[PDB]
């Protein structure tokens, strides 16, 4: 048992026709401090998964080397390391869910909500998430944190079930992602302007995007507000 | 909260961000935490919420009896009032309050009224759970006398900190200007104080 | 429970979902959390039920004797004054959350109120278990110069929002449209996306399938 | 203080009838008033034409089905590809479920298939791993809503004949699958009017000799 | 400890075709002994019916308070209160002890003799009123009787199907709680009779 | 206090009440009587803290016997356990509540008929064939269940009542040194001194 | 729960009901609180449901590896001490357990222990455990004597039970009565309340609180 | 287990323990012999938690059996108080303590003299003329400190015991359901059958 | 506590007060933070005293078995252990730590270990008590690749603050300079930076 104390907020996430997006954004808040300004939420693992990284961010830094050390263990008197053996979304998530789920059990939990996004070898998107008591879920939006409460209502509008996916390009839904990233911006008090965009499709394989900011902000309209009720000045 | 106030050559200004928190979720993004108890005394408002308009509600309530009967009352008078409240109920009150305002006589005045419900007269106060970080810029930074547009700077630049580094402050920086010309309102936006 | 308000051209809407829970149970499915103040002023709801419904009903009545009093159309300020400081007074434990709308002769106005007696001004406000819901919509959508047309959209939307995604709320979607120089339109039931699906058998029994011990007539008259 | 368990929801439901049984389930999955998930399946195939569901707290509900799944396999390699009666199954869980009794795997666990006589079976569980053989048995969230009807309806409680005072009971009957499965479908419907954690959708496994089908069904996404 | 299910019982009311039912279980206890297996918990003020589960100490004191009020109503009056206004009382009168609540869960019921239409309310402790069209429960096994409601009930049932509906709602309900049954009692109210039947049920 | 029974039969009340008091370690009495008459055809039994029981028994009778005195008449059984009942459903909201339980075993003069009501502390009333407070149900109950006919003389209540309180001196844990009966009948309140 | 067994000139009556709850909710009215060790061993169940049904299953195979060793019938004395003996080993971790061990061997004669999870066992006549014993008690010490009939022991088993179901609130659904004599147990049948309790109270002119 | 009670006479020891047994609310049985032959001439009466009594009687029982056939020999009364001292005071420290008192009554064989040890759950030991546990003592000390003479005979040893019992039965709140008396003596351990 | 660690062009400077407090008498005034694990890799200590000494301790004998077996270790490689010890042990620890170290081929590089046992590679580090009064001043103020005399002046002025502010800070400002020049030690009494 412990308490978490550099935190990261919001990994939100969805799939598209041809494969999914996640995304989180760059900082580690220390309560209500907004201490680290450069943290990297979303860690790749090869070319086909993307794992996104909310809650303690010691707890991930560990995580994140559990799966470094991952890849070098599947290299190991394994020809197809890089081919047919290659690590999946599927056997990753597995390995961390199994992990979160044995260290709630031993009342010392890794104190994280995960989303591991990636595609198959079969191309079939692959989209799941796990947390700090081993509670699982997949569907075709996933959020954690704040995400879940803002993010997956905008991003289920796009993607309402199983049948709206192939319905869904990666234009409108890098953009659903975008605007959840906006949103969560004017309301989340422990996020950043500042975030990190993953694209995993089948064909053009991983995009990864650094750097992105939060852009198109409605700000003006607070010139007008004044006073908390009878104030005219 | 960021919450500060600044005595100059021509008066005081009245600074605040925008952000109303409910734990991590953002209330309200818009906030106007710049609150008018008189023509010239404006106060900053921090704590509950509840109970700092309550306060002001009441002090507005009382310089307006005020004023009906010995005509306006000075600034030192409104930060009695606030005091009086906030000392009395201290046991059932969160309210940390910044008065400020303008004489002719006795020119821009600032006084702070922390939890316990003391009173300090300074020549500029911050306060808020954004002022922590910002206590070493605006005492090397600050100097009395300053002009208008220097305030003003001085002012952005200690809240545009305060809000980068506090997660419970952020939004817009309102600012109230009050000289013998009379009351300015001032708004700056992210886009603008972010990359200063 | 998904309360919304928002500003449009030349008024003021308010939207509610239809939902009352009972810890997880649902208490009811079609209740009224648009709530009458004055001709042009309504109250949206959230919180402890019976309060909400208590303290809009006392200033509602209070208002409706100072117009009396006054010779004039109530405001929503007064509306607002008065709420917030009974709020105030019990210190949270008449746990009310309501979103305050109207049109009066200064013009059209939207305020919140918190259970402890803070409130807020805003151009668009949520409140309740959905009001992250309903705000994520807001805050995507939401623009200045609003027709009615757009306006009763987006309100609804955000109540959709919370009913869909919140576990909080469901059912309908009530609205009202306070719009300036014309009569407030309530629009109780506006959306019903929650129609219960056909039954697939019929429980109805055969007669005499329960066993009766006694029978007899009840006298519910007078004399 | 960190919390080992959460609840995750949902509702389940077995029936046992004549030559058949079912085991059905809700879709959605909860934590406190958000939905994780509109179409999560809740209840398994677990070979040897044994379906399993544990409703409650969903990693302590897999973690279980897991550990199950893995002793139908060993019980495999262990006695020559010998068939997992239901009795052995549920004898089985109950060692589970008792192996972490201070500890508790958090849900409440139904089985459902046939017997050694091809007549259907439901076995249902406490948390620590009590369990008993049952006509009908729903688990979950709105148990407390679905149970009673099953009495009535299932069970044929509190009816009598017409025309006998209250002396001769309705008999007991066996259901058609079609007939189960009307009565499914009514206490799911029901149940998510009435509960805040039960809708999106309904997956039913119906267990005969033949296999194990499924059909799924909508249920109401508010 | 908790005041709600220290004595244990259970009410439901149903809307049919020009018609209403009331019943309720006769069960009262000291939590796991049965002390009375008489404890009606329907009381009748002219035609509105009020049904009241929850503390028996409440339950006898409301019903005591709202023959004093509707008696007095009368006399001023001149007429019987209505299901509609007698709702309105019960909900003020439950709201003025918020901070002070009666440990009660009210029900009523009844026919308006001036429009001839149905009419059922619920209320919690404090006064909520629910004003159902289809059905409302009370009670100890208050989700067992959703439960049995919410799948029975179909609309503009008859007055004799409606009494069978109404009564399987309430024993199956009943079976399934430790804390109610012991016998049970349904009302079906008509614009101009009422009938009162007493059930035969399961005495554990 | 710990054990009160009534058993109401076809034409009288009969109320068996122990006779212990003990303040923790020791039992100091073994004769006490924990009863009041409230009027000549109305006799109250009761048990629950120390000091408050007899309190509000005195309190109780006062009030009836002033009622006495100002009509000329003999409140009916059904009006004095109203009223006892309005006066407990008082006090649970008081500031320091009676902790007190009654049987109030009456015979109505005008209806000639006995009459056992059974009322808590929370004002909880019940009227009853036989009744019992504390764990003394427990036992009782099911024998009463067994045994009891509404038709049954006054020598078949009070055997039936030996046939209770010898399950308690066999099953319960406390010795409650015997039990006072009283019997309430037409002819008004007696004590049976053999018991 | 309500359990119940006594010895008498003919055997040993052991009578239970069926219920079980979780709280107020009745989780079950079909519930076997007997468990048949072997043909001359009974074991009354009342507590926690699955430390009952676990232990006393764990206790049959105890008792069954004993006769493979011994080549003999387990004493009901032992039977009852191997229970007890496992239990106590897990005194304070939160066991709830309360048992008949019910038996005849020719060493002992029919013999009765009841045996519970704080530890204590005690060799006896009569015994009643759980929720509604004190009920069971009343109507049996009323009506036991040492010489009835084998039918008026099986009717004051079965109507001690149904007594404290009417009751007892967490006590119900169906009465399960067994016999244990020297040839072993014999099965008299559940006997479901819903049904008994009217016959009981026509037949007998009980139950007189009853609106019937 | 409740009240214990042992007086040591002239050419005896006497034991007389309650047989009650009492869970709760029902009293489960009133024949219950609280005591174990530790060999031929000792005798341990005991009192405490449930369960952890009769064990580490037993314990004990088995343990002084074992070195009765090894050594061919009875251990004095005091090396066998000495022995379960230790236990007990080894038990207090442990995991989970044996919460149990006990009265350890023995004739010495070679000094030709009656003992009475008390020792409590924390292994406290002493040696005493006249002892009980619990409760017991506060009511039988006052009496055996007035009435007892080291050269008293057994009758009158019992006789003064009923004084005891007398006095308990009048004064405590429990029914303890009588006594199960035993005398221990050059001769071994006998029971009193009727007391 | 008020410790700070910046890069700057030639290497990197560690910073720190020297106070130690129980409460609020000051038990040492003259506290020595900046604590030597080797050569060129010194650290700042904060949180329970006896944690980061004995967390220091075992590092220092970590990272001389290091030399004796590999040759000198980077500063990455100090930062880790530091971290393996904090993470593991983060239950039963209070330590708040920055490394900071000079290569030749890395130059000056700073690493940070808050209270969770993550690490942290940052251009400058600050942290204690004191450290809250100061984040909108070194934001502001601080510049990459300064100068010597640029970052000892930057560090000597934001201190200062720190320990103005900080009652928990105080004494004097204690100095570690890491260049390929060597280890140089600076002292910094109250009479120069209290009057800054
Ligand atoms: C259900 C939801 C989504 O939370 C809404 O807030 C809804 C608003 C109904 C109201 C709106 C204005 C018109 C009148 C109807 N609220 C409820 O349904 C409310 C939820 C609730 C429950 C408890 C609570 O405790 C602090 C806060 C909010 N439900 C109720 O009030 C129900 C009917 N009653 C109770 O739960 C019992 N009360 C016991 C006394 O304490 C208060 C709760
Ligand atoms: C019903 C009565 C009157 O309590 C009986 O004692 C009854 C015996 C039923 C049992 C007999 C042997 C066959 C299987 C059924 N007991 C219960 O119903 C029992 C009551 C109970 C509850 C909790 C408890 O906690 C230590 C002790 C006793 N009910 C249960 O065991 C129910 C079915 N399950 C639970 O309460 C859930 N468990 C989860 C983990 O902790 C243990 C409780
Ligand atoms: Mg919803
Ligand atoms: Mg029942
Ligand atoms: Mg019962
Ligand atoms: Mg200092």
């Amino acid at each position: 048992t412990q308490q978490p104390i550099v935190t990261g907020t919001s990994v939100i996430s969805m799939k598209y026709d041809n494969g999914v997006i996640i995304a989180a954004d760059n900082l580690g808040s220390y309560g209500s401090l907004l201490r680290f300004n450069g943290v990297e939420r979303l860690i790749p693992v090869g070319d086909n998964t993307v794992v996104g990284i909310s809650g303690d961010i010691s707890d991930m830094q560990h995580i994140e080397r559990l799966l470094k050390d991952l890849v070098t263990e599947n290299a190991y008197d394994n020809p197809l390391a890089d081919a047919e053996e290659a690590l999946e979304p599927s056997y990753i998530f597995e390995y961390l869910a199994t992990v979160m789920y044995q260290r709630r059990s031993k009342m010392n939990p890794l104190w994280n909500a995960i989303i591991v996004a990636g595609v198959q070898s079969n191309g079939d998107q692959f989209l799941r998430y796990v947390n700090l008591l081993g509670v699982t879920y997949s569907s075709p939006t996933l959020a954690t944190g704040f995400g879940a409460h803002m993010a997956n209502p905008l991003l289920r509008k796009v993607v309402d079930r199983e049948s709206d996916i192939p319905k869904t390009t990666v234009q409108v839904a890098e953009e659903a992602i975008v605007n959840a990233m906006r949103v969560l911006y004017y309301r989340d008090a422990r996020s950043s302007r500042n975030f990190s965009l993953a694209i995993i499709d089948k064909n053009t394989g991983l995009t990864f995007k650094k750097n992105l900011q939060v852009e198109n902000m409605k700000w003006d309209f607070a010139k007008d507000i004044k006073g908390y009720g009878t104030q005219k000045i | 909260t960021s919450i500060m106030a600044v005595t100059f050559k021509d008066g005081v200004i009245l600074g605040a961000d925008s952000r109303t928190t409910t734990g991590a979720y953002i209330a309200n993004r818009v906030t106007d935490k710049l609150t008018r108890v008189h023509d010239k005394i404006w106060c900053c408002r921090s704590g509950s919420a509840a109970d700092t308009q309550a306060i002001a509600d009441i002090v507005q309530y009382h310089l307006e009896l005020y004023t009906s009967q010995y005509g306006t009352p000075s600034t030192e008078t409104a930060a009695s009032v606030f005091k009086e409240l906030c000392y009395e109920n201290k046991d059932n009150l969160t309210a940390g309050i910044i008065v400020a305002g303008y004489d002719d006589k006795n020119k821009g005045e600032v006084y702070t009224i922390p939890l316990g419900g003391s009173v300090h007269k300074l020549p500029y106060a911050i306060a808020g759970s954004g002022s922590t970080f910002i206590y070493g810029y605006c005492d090397k930074n600050f100097r009395e006398n300053m002009s208008k547009e220097e305030t003003v700077d001085f002012i952005k630049h200690s809240l545009s900190q305060a809000i980068k580094w506090d997660g419970s402050s952020g939004g817009v920086i309102r600012m109230v200007v009050l000289t013998a010309a009379g009351v300015e309102r001032l708004i700056f936006y992210p886009d603008e104080y972010e990359q200063l | 429970t998904t309360i919304a308000g928002l500003v449009f051209q030349d008024g003021v809407i308010l939207g509610a979902d239809t939902r009352a829970t009972n810890d997880s149970v649902v208490a009811d499915k079609s209740c009224e959390k648009i709530h009458f103040i004055a001709p042009k002023i309504y109250c949206c709801g959230a919180g402890v039920a019976a309060d909400a419904e208590a303290v809009t009903q006392l200033i509602g009545s209070n208002i409706e004797l100072h117009s009396l009093y006054t010779s004039r159309e109530p405001r929503v300020v007064s509306a607002l004054q008065m709420l917030k400081q009974h709020l105030f007074k019990y210190q949270g434990h008449i746990g009310a959350y309501l979103i305050v709308a109207g049109v009066d002769p200064t013009g059209s106005h939207l305020f919140s109120i918190h259970a402890h007696g803070s409130t807020d001004v805003g151009y668009y406000l949520s409140l309740g278990s959905g009001s992250l819901a309903a705000m994520a919509v807001l805050e995507s959508h939401w623009k200045q110069d609003l027709t009615k047309e757009e306006a009763i959209k987006l309100a609804s939307d955000a109540i959709q929002a919370g009913i869909w995604n919140d576990l909080g709320s469901g059912s309908n979607v009530d609205v009202c449209v306070m719009e300036i120089g014309k009569d407030a339109e309530y629009l109780r039931n506006y959306l019903t996306p929650n129609v219960r699906e056909e039954k697939q058998k019929s429980y109805k029994f055969p007669r005499g399938t329960t066993a009766v011990l006694k029978e007899s007539i009840v006298n519910i008259c007078d004399i | 203080q960190f919390n080992p368990y959460g609840d995750n929801g949902g509702t389940i439901l077995g029936i046992a009838g004549e030559d058949f049984a079912v085991l059905a389930g809700d879709t959605r999955n909860i934590t406190d008033y958000s939905i994780n998930s509109r179409y999560e399946p809740k209840v398994f195939d677990c070979g040897d034409n044994i379906v399993m569901s544990a409703n409650g707290f969903a990693a302590d509900g897999d973690a279980l089905v897991k550990r199950f799944k893995n002793s139908v396999k060993w019980y495999h390699f262990d006695h020559n590809d010998k068939k997992l009666s239901i009795n052995s199954a549920a004898r089985n869980i109950q060692h589970l479920l008792y192996g972490k009794r201070f500890f508790p795997y958090y849900v409440h666990t139904i089985i459902a298939g046939l017997d050694e006589d091809g007549k259907g079976a439901v076995y249902s569980f406490d948390p620590v791993g009590s369990y008993e053989r049952e006509q009908c048995r729903a688990g979950g969230a709105a148990a407390s809503l679905i149970m009673p009807f099953l009495d009535n309806q299932v069970n044929f409680k509190n009816q009598y004949e017409p025309g006998t005072n209250g002396k001769v009971k309705k008999p007991l009957k066996y259901l058609s699958v079609e007939e189960v499965i009307k009565l499914v479908r009514d206490s799911f419907t029901s149940a998510t009017e009435r509960h805040i954690q039960v809708g999106d959708g309904l997956e039913i496994l119906i267990v005969t000799k033949d296999g194990v089908r499924k059909e799924f069904y909508e249920l109401k996404r508010d | 400890s908790d005041p709600s299910s220290i004595n244990g019982g259970i009410v439901v009311a149903m809307t049919g075709k020009d018609c209403v039912a009331i019943a309720c279980d006769l069960r009262l206890g000291s939590q796991s002994l049965g002390v009375s297996n008489k404890f009606e918990k329907i009381f009748h003020y002219g035609h509105v019916f009020l049904g009241i589960t929850g503390l028996a100490t409440d339950v006898t004191t409301l019903n005591e308070m709202f023959r004093y009020k509707t008696n007095l109503y009368k006399l001023k009056e001149e007429r019987a209160i209505e299901p509609e206004t007698f709702t309105q009382l019960v909900s003020s009168s439950l709201y003025e002890r918020r901070f002070g609540p009666y440990f009660v869960g009210p029900v009523v019921a009844g026919i308006n003799s001036k429009s001839g239409k149905p009419f059922i309310a619920g209320f919690d402790l404090i006064g909520c009123i629910d004003e159902a069209k289809d059905f409302i429960v009370s009670g100890t096994a208050s989700d067992q009787l959703f439960g049995m409601c919410e799948s029975l009930y179909e609309p503009n049932l008859e007055p004799e199907d409606l009494f069978e509906t109404i009564s399987q709602a309430l024993l199956n309900a009943a079976d399934r709680d430790a804390l109610s049954g012991w016998g049970a009692v349904v009302y079906i109210i008509k614009k101009d009779e009422v009938v009162k039947r007493y059930l035969k049920m399961r005495q554990d | 206090m710990d054990i009160i029974l009534g058993i109401r039969v076809q034409d009288s009340v009969i109320l068996a009440s122990s006779k212990a008091v003990t303040r923790g370690i020791s039992v100091l009495k073994d004769s006490d009587d924990k009863t009041r008459q409230l009027s000549p055809h109305t006799l109250m039994s009761f048990a629950g803290e120390a000091g408050d029981t007899v309190q509000f028994a005195e309190y109780i009778q006062a009030n009836i016997q002033l009622y006495s005195i100002r009509e000329d008449y003999e409140l009916s059984p059904q009006a004095v356990s109203s009223f006892v009942r309005q006066e407990l459903a008082k006090s649970i909201r008081s500031r320091r509540p009676y902790q007190v339980n009654v049987l109030i075993g009456g015979y109505d003069k005008k209806k000639n008929k006995p009459e056992l009501y059974q009322i808590d502390y929370l004002g909880t009333k019940v009227e009853l064939p036989y009744g019992a407070h504390g764990y003394s149900g427990f036992y009782t109950f099911s024998l009463l269940d067994h045994h009891y006919r509404p038709d049954m003389t006054t020598e078949e209540g009070l055997d039936l009542l030996k046939l209770c309180v010898q399950e308690l001196e066999k099953r319960m844990p406390m010795d409650f040194k015997g039990v006072i009966v009283k019997i309430v009948d037409k002819d008004g309140i007696r004590q049976v001194d053999d018991f | 729960t309500t359990t119940l067994a006594f010895r008498f000139q003919g055997g040993i009556i052991v009578a239970v009901d069926s219920r079980a709850t979780a709280g107020n909710w009745v989780a079950s009215q079909t519930v076997k609180k007997v468990i048949e060790i072997n043909p001359f061993l009974l074991g009354t169940m009342a507590g926690g449901a699955a430390d009952c049904q676990f232990w006393e299953t764990w206790l049959g195979s105890q008792c069954r590896l004993h006769e493979l060793r011994e080549k003999e019938r387990i004493s009901v004395a032992a039977a009852s001490k191997i229970l007890s003996n496992l239990v106590y080993q897990y005194k304070g971790a939160g066991l709830s357990m309360g048992t008949m061990i019910c038996g005849y061997t020719r060493k002992e004669g029919p013999t009765i222990y009841y045996v519970d999870s704080d530890g204590t066992r005690l060799k006896g006549d009569i015994f009643c455990v759980g929720s509604g014993q004190t009920f069971a008690y009343g109507v049996l010490d009323s009506n036991y004597k040492w010489d009835l009939s084998v039918e008026d022991a099986l009717y004051l088993g079965k109507r001690s039970i149904l007594a404290a179901a009417h009751r007892d609130a967490y006590s119900g659904g169906s009465v399960n009565l067994y016999h244990v004599t020297e040839d072993g147990w014999i099965y008299h049948g559940n006997h479901d309340v819903g049904e008994l309790f009217w016959k009981v109270k026509e037949e007998e002119g009980s139950f007189n609180n009853v609106i019937g």
